[PDB]
């Protein structure tokens, strides 16, 4: 229960998520539709 | 731990090669396809172009 | 007239060829209308009718 030792502050850097990031909205089963 | 570390004994610790990115949900409105076994396939925004 | 972990619907149950996900379990449409559902305790999907 002790802060680390040592640590390096450096600024926090960004990427590009691109399409990543899509889940089932809900339990249900579609087949062959744009919902 | 540093003080147990292969080829380090100096008290601290160490962490090793990791990465992991974090990112924000927003209400966006999305067209998911679905195909023939059920599988989102695809997804488009509705909001990006 | 069949309850389906209160999925409340009257039709003709029947046996389908339909794969759902493991975590999948209702069936929709493209009138999202309910057409087949996942038995909670054997897993096999029926159609609705």
């Amino acid at each position: 229960c002790v802060n680390l030792t040592t640590r390096t502050q450096l600024p926090p850097a960004y990427t590009n998520s691109f399409t990543r990031g899509v889940y089932y909205p809900d339990k249900v089963f579609r087949s062959s539709v744009l919902h | 731990r540093s003080y147990l570390t292969p080829g380090d004994s100096s008290s601290g610790w160490t962490a090793g090669a990791a990465a992991y990115y974090v990112g924000y949900l927003q209400p966006r409105t999305f067209l998911l396809k679905y195909n023939e076994n059920g599988t989102i396939t695809d997804a488009v925004d509705c909001a990006l172009d | 007239n069949f309850n389906f972990n209160g999925l409340t619907g009257t039709g003709v149950l029947t046996e389908s060829n339909k794969k759902f996900l493991p975590f999948q379990q209702f069936g929709r449409d493209i009138a999202d209308t309910t057409d087949a559902v996942r038995d909670p305790q054997t897993l096999e999907i029926l159609d609705i009718t």
